[PDB]
RNA sequence: ACCCCUAUACCUUCUGCAUAAUGAAUUAACUAGAAAUAACUUUGCAAGGAGAGCCAAAGCUAAGACCCCCGAAACCAGACGAGCUACCUAAGAACAGCUAAAAGAGCACACCCGUCUAUGUAGCAAAAUAGUGGGAAGAUUUAUAGGUAGAGGCGACAAACCUACCGAGCCUGGUGAUAGCUGGUUGUCCAAGAUAGAAUCUUAGUUCAACUUUAAAUUUGCCCACAGAACCCUCUAAAUCCCCUUGUAAAUUUAACUGUUAGUCCAAAGAGGAACAGCUCUUUGGACACUAGGAAAAAACCUUGUAGAGAGAGUAAAAAAUUUAACACCCAUAGUAGGCCUAAAAGCAGCCACCAAUUAAGAAAGCGUUCAAGCUCAACACCCACUAAAAAAUCCCAAACAUAUA
RNA sequence: GCCUGUUUACCAAAAACAUCACCUCUAGCAUCACCAGUAUUAGAGGCACCGCCUGCCCAGUGAUCACUUGUUCCUUAAAUAGGGACCUGUAUGAAUGGCUCCACGAGGGUUCAGCUGUCUCUUACUUUUAACCAGUGAAAUUGACCUGCCCGUGAAGAGGCGGGCAUAACACAGCAAGACGAGAAGACCCUAUGGAGCUUUAAUUUAUUAAUGCAAACACCUGCAUUAAAAAUUUCGGUUGGGGCGACCUCGGAGCAGAACCCAACCUCCGAGCAGUACAUGCUAAGACUUCACCAGUCAAAGCGAACACUCAAUUGAUCCAAUAACUUGACCAACGGAACAAGUUACCCUAGGGAUAACAGCGCAAUCCUAUUCUAGAGUCCAUAUCAACAAUAGGGUUUACGACCUCGAUGUUGGAUCAGGACAUCCCGAUGGUGCAGCCGCUAUUAAAGGUUCGUUUGUUCAACGAUUAAAGUCCUACGUGAUCUGAGUUCAGACCGGAGUAAUCCAGGUCGGUUUCUAUCUACUUUCAAAUUCCUCCCUGUACGAAAGGACAAGAGAAAUAAGGCCUACUUCACAAAGCGCCUUCCCCCGUAAAUGAUAUCAUCUCAACUUAGUAUUAUACCCACACCCACCCAAGAACAGGGUU
């Protein structure tokens, strides 16, 4: 079964906190093929939340997403047209959560 | 790894050996068996409802030429069936149309009144012998342990044969070859020496088949 | 002179690449593009031209200007070969000694042959030498003369031998055989110049198209803006076609030829039984087979193209970063061994409830006992601080350096 | 294989051929073979002495003979089924198969005893060669060379390219690691509308020969036709590892270019080679499309003539030629742009080429395997972590991959051995440590360590396997099988031959077995006494101690004996003899670093410290050897190829 990035593989619920279930969750997700981590909704929420932050707080005046679609030094050559969608966060299977 | 001379040379020529290959596809325990099989188109030593006592029958390639020929397995209903018996110290895998006693030597009494037991008449019509000591090197030294095991089993053999039998053994060959071969012509009327072609050309080794027995 | 700095011999071949492979000791001499129709250029004459024939709805006459070299195994015809060898014919010759009832017998010379080893390998020798061997009165060995001839002879068949190279001799001729294959193809200078395919006894080739070159005629060519180009499958993007203006200068047609094409690598999208890498393949684009600079050397990555001289100048791409694991001190009575199942589970074999005393302890979160007994943790005081991997084979591989103003 | 004999002149002497004897087939005969012969003969063949076994499709029962049956006629429309005649002068069967056996063999295999330098393990001497002096004086080869090493790059692979390092220049003698070292000749795969030999049930023929018939002629000859034998000419399409069994080659549709057209080879699937209705499915003609060429193919306004240019995705075939008065018609030419008509086999092969050649041809990670780590389920009496470990993940190193979801078996300077080894550590032994389910001896596991070492024999069965005896251990790998211009088995692998299987055959096997030719004189690079440091086992002491209930049984320190290795030597012994040798004798020296602990901060305790620090700790080892230079007549030498060196009082 193909998964991709940002898909949930395994969800629980239930009267418990996340510490309690994050340990065993870990546990798995290091043991699953690609990258993985156990999230909670707040942890979630908040990593998306810091994402946005830090695409608002950059310093850079240069992001790849505009370069990209302006094509600003002919890179569009050396680009892929999903490049134009994936902002350069996506590169093959992997993902970058460190990038703008 | 670290083969020796003599390690890749035996190894190459078992390889290489025709007789592996047919044993494989004709699923026979092992090459020897082959042996007896071009022995019985020459002499037709074994007919159907004949008794056959084995001696060295591990790993059981020889038992299994037996009970296709004499129809110890019971395959043919036209053909009379025989009786297969097999005696080695090492433990032989199950066999149909074959029983096998084991651990025993045929040299020990007490071994050889259990095989007379379990014997159909208390008798053998046809004795084979395959066995051979551990080679020790030394064409001198193995050649006279097979030679006294061979001396043993014709001195047990009265017991067990019948008058008329078939008896075929492996020998090494040597000076002491002779003698034994006197011995056969004193017990037995017919005695032949064959060298099969499935029997390496290097080796040495050697079948007495001896016919007609007598006393 | 050398020391310094810069510099990967030449030719030819393979779809593309050279550094791979091919060819060259060197010198001199010799050694390789032959012609037409049709077109073009320059004359003559001109509805006619031409020194009978032939052509002609501006043509005709004349001239100029385009088409290589070496190489098979073969096939056929006519000769020449049996002084070697295969077999035969005629008339000859040779065979010591020893044992043998006496011989296609044995040992063993001469003689004939060539088993095995060594030597020799441009040798003594295009098959030998030394030793060791097989035979040695015979289906024996050998001299002389004769015979059988290539679509053939001859053969105790080994496809043997037929003048050192016989699955079909040799010589001459046909013959400058043929070769879609290999190799070669000789003054100087300039210019334009590269990868859609189709058919094929076809993929080592050729023909047509595409591209390329030249000359000529004429008008548009390229770049493009609104508008415009499908539903179904339930989904699908970068894009494409068409295209005024504009920025540009090229394009089409006509006449005449050749030559090139399984191109390679890089970026991207994909296809090959629902194979993220690899292989094979399609498409779009770039570079390479064209210069230079850079990335360590470097076809295909980056920077850069139109040619010369200069002991001037401004620039382009262009130098990898990184060093990582401490952790609490103190203290713990008791309703009861909370009830059921269990030999007994008593806080921790399992199920239900999860209250309750002190000031403050969960009917107990983790260990430990057959079960108990015990060591922690949460609990009260005390006020303390607590903030993640590596290896291989000749010998590591520039030297080095954290601190003067982009 | 009966034997003697013969065979590939020049890689095969054999199990191949021939051979006595036996067997099969053919022939009733003269003046050039057979043959001046005649069936006990002659020719063409098979098999291989002899000797012993192996022999009925002759018509069946019943008592030589009757009777249906077999075969032929007639009746019967013709048949069914009836009427007649014969089978009663004789027949043997296998170029069939097996079985021992005497003699023989440069045949292949095994073996007894001896024997010997084949070997353990090599040595000494002589001759040749050699080297030097004198004379004479070639060959292969050669782009030019002012011709180094390490690492890297160039899919491997560098003397020459990059980064390091090295480096006065010249002979002579050795060496064979490199110069994909040199010369031919190979072997493998592929290609050519290139050859040739052989075979046939390939195609085309019967010119030739023989026979027959019909003409002519009055048996022969000639012409025509038919039948055979013998040949002759020519070919053997394409895709699919390669081979067998298969499949495929043309047209249409989908995956399939997400949106003009075109374009996905190979593959995975589907389908087509028609059919039905008209009978104006008549004639003619603007403009267009087009399977990327051409050839083909497609749409169609208007008009004439009629009436009030069909459905379907493909549903198909050029030229020539043949039939036809014309109109038309003719290929499963399916290899579908189609030669008018042609197959196999070559290990006897040839030529022209291409490819491997030879260490790459598949180089930045999918599938699978191994190793280490992570994960903490589960084994281990309880107990993840003494030891082992499921599903997985990560890192490193191997192998495989584009379609017949068919059985294969591949590869083949491929791989053994000798000689000499260079290197790695992922350690088999020897050293030092930590843990233990470590009482001790043995072990299990991990860390550190590449200085040194790592045996001799033999295969009855075993799919990369054993067996015997040892050992301290008998390591795992890389080096183009490491190494064939140092040597040598086997395999690829063949020219001869046989067996099993295949094939009408020639011949083949992806099966087995026997026999079987690669030469080299070293031009260049590199190298040719680095040296001066050795390891290990066993025995004894401790000690029979510690330890342990016993059984059993250490470590340090020391002593003695050996084996090997390195370096020498000749007094004896032995090979021998002014000497060289081993089988003899002599000598042989330092450590290794992983951890175990003090004091002590960050973090006032503690804490071995990528804190400052203190010991085990040893650090740079060191010392040994060598070291003066006439004449360079000559002679001698324990010195030596030459040269050089030592002695000549
Ligand atoms: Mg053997
Ligand atoms: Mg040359
Ligand atoms: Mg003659
Ligand atoms: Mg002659
Ligand atoms: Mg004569
Ligand atoms: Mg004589
Ligand atoms: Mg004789
Ligand atoms: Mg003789
Ligand atoms: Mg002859
Ligand atoms: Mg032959
Ligand atoms: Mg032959
Ligand atoms: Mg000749
Ligand atoms: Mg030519
Ligand atoms: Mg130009
Ligand atoms: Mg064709
Ligand atoms: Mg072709
Ligand atoms: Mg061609
Ligand atoms: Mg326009
Ligand atoms: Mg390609
Ligand atoms: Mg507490
Ligand atoms: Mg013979
Ligand atoms: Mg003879
Ligand atoms: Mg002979
Ligand atoms: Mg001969
Ligand atoms: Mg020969
Ligand atoms: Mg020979
Ligand atoms: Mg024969
Ligand atoms: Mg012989
Ligand atoms: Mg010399
Ligand atoms: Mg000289
Ligand atoms: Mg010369
Ligand atoms: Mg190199
Ligand atoms: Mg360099
Ligand atoms: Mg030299
Ligand atoms: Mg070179
Ligand atoms: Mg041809
Ligand atoms: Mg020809
Ligand atoms: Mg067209
Ligand atoms: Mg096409
Ligand atoms: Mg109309
Ligand atoms: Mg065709
Ligand atoms: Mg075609
Ligand atoms: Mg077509
Ligand atoms: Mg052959
Ligand atoms: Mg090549
Ligand atoms: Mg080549
Ligand atoms: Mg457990
Ligand atoms: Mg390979
Ligand atoms: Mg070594
Ligand atoms: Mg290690
Ligand atoms: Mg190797
Ligand atoms: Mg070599
Ligand atoms: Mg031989
Ligand atoms: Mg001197």
């Amino acid at each position: 079964t193909p998964v991709k990035a940002g898909r949930l593989v395994v969800e629980m619920g239930g009267r418990c906190e996340f510490e309690e279930v994050q340990g065993f969750l870990d546990q798995v997700a290091h043991k699953l093929p690609f990258a993985a981590k156990a999230v909670s909704r707040g942890t979630l929420e908040k990593m998306r939340k810091d994402q946005e932050e830090r695409e608002r707080n950059n310093q850079n005046p240069w992001t790849f997403e505009r370069i990209a679609t302006a094509n600003m030094l002919g890179i569009r050559k050396v680009l892929s047209p999903y490049d134009l969608t994936h902002k350069g966060k996506y590169w093959g299977k992997f993902y970058m959560p460190k990038r703008v | 790894k670290n083969r020796t001379g003599a390690e890749h040379l035996w190894l190459t020529r078992h390889l290489r050996d025709p007789f592996v290959k047919a044993a494989k596809v004709e699923s026979y325990r092992c090459r020897s068996a082959f042996k007896l099989l071009e022995v019985n188109e020459r002499h037709q030593i074994l007919r159907p409802g004949l008794r056959v006592l084995d001696c060295g029958a591990a790993p059981g390639a020889w038992s299994q030429v037996a009970v296709q020929k004499v129809n110890a397995a019971g395959t043919d209903p036209s053909s009379p069936v025989g009786f297969v018996l097999g005696v080695d110290l090492l433990h032989i895998f199950p066999l149909e149309g074959a029983t096998f006693l084991c651990p025993a030597d045929v040299t020990d009494p007490r071994t050889s009144q259990r095989i007379l037991e379990v014997l159909p008449g208390r008798r053998a019509d046809v004795i084979l012998s395959d066995m051979a000591p551990n080679a020790t090197g030394f064409r001198d030294l193995d050649h006279d342990r097979l030679i006294s095991l061979c001396l043993t089993l014709l001195s047990v053999t009265p017991d067990i044969l019948q008058p008329g039998g078939t008896f075929l053994c492996k020998t090494w060959a040597g000076s002491q070859s002779r003698r034994l071969q006197r011995r056969l012509t004193e017990e037995f009327q017919n005695v032949r020496i064959i060298k099969p072609e499935a029997s390496r050309k290097e080796s040495s080794e050697v079948y007495f088949l001896a016919t007609q027995y007598h006393g």
